[PDB]
């Protein structure tokens, strides 16, 4: 996980990024997965980030 | 599949207690439920159809 932070005016925690970190997974190696969080943890934030 | 729950969040959330409140059905809705029972068991209550 090495994110460009530019662009992300609000702020996020700790999982959210880890969020961030297992979705990174995803575009680069072109792979397509179910994100499935628990309800009130944030998962827009890590789809808008 | 990509999954976490509250409990990685823990010790920063609030409790959350389940409680079962009991109330006892009225007059005219037990002698209208006895009246659905004995109506419906006119029609053999459509248990097996
Ligand atoms: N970094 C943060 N700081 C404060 N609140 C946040 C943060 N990230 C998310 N939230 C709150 O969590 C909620 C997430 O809701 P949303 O992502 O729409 O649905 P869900 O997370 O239930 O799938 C938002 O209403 C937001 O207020
Ligand atoms: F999962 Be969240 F409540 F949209």
């Amino acid at each position: 996980d090495v994110p460009v932070p530019s662009l992300l005016r609000g702020n996020l925690r700790t999982y959210q990024k880890q969020g961030l970190n297992w979705l990174a997974s995803l575009y680069n190696n072109h792979t397509n997965g179910i994100l499935a969080d628990e309800m009130g943890l944030g998962k827009t934030i890590q789809t808008i980030s | 599949l990509l999954r976490r729950l509250k409990a990685d969040v823990e010790k920063q959330m609030p409790a959350k207690y389940e409680h079962i409140v009991y109330c006892k059905l009225s007059k005219r809705q037990r002698f209208l439920y006895d009246d659905f029972m004995s109506r419906a068991q006119t029609k053999a209550t459509l248990a097996s159809g």
